[PDB]
């Protein structure tokens, strides 16, 4: 999971960036009642609270990534390059895949028949 | 003789010329059309579901 948690935390900072982004917004719509909207207030404060989750939410994961269990690391040069489970659920999603492209095209060539037909006079 | 009469009478005055042009054909062949169009459909429908059955094992 160790993996899982460097993607988590790279969406967190993308949830961070995404969340500030609306707080600005919502702040740019504020009225200032002249009215008493007050539900503006309400979206304002349980924003604002979701912020305060994912920070502490990113430092629990930063620790956890620099955590170095037991890692001996190469620098990023010579990394650069100038299981049997794995394909057995890859076999099986492709297969249901293929099953649900025929029922797509099923239903495309009904929606392009009752589409002829009602056009045609209706 | 009276009534058979006053019939007779009656009958001439509505006068029942040539036959009247008048026909619900049209409305008939169009709501066979729409009738053979929800079969179609309800075909069509069918089938997909038995498609889905299929892949939803």
């Amino acid at each position: 999971n160790t993996a899982s948690l460097c993607r988590i935390g790279q969406e967190t900072v993308q949830d961070i960036v995404y969340r500030t982004m609306e707080i600005f917004q919502l702040l740019r719509n504020m009225q200032l009642p002249n009215g008493t909207y007050q539900d503006r207030l309400t979206k304002l404060q349980d924003n604002l609270r979701q912020l305060s989750v994912l920070f502490r939410k990113l430092r629990l994961v930063y620790d956890k990534c620099n955590e170095n269990c037991g890692g001996m690391d190469p620098i990023p040069v010579e990394q650069l390059i100038p299981r049997r489970e794995i394909a057995e659920v890859n076999k099986k999603l492709k297969q249901k895949n293929q099953q649900l492209k025929q029922i797509m095209d099923q239903l495309r060539n009904l929606i392009w028949d009752i589409n002829a037909m009602l056009a045609m006079r209706n | 003789e009276a009534e058979l009469s006053a019939q007779i009478r009656y009958l001439t005055q509505v006068a029942t010329g040539q036959p009247h042009e008048g026909s619900s054909y049209s409305s008939r062949k169009d709501c066979q059309m729409a009738l053979k169009r929800v079969d179609y459909a309800r075909l069509k429908l069918s089938d997909v579901a038995r498609t889905c059955e299929q892949m939803l094992e």
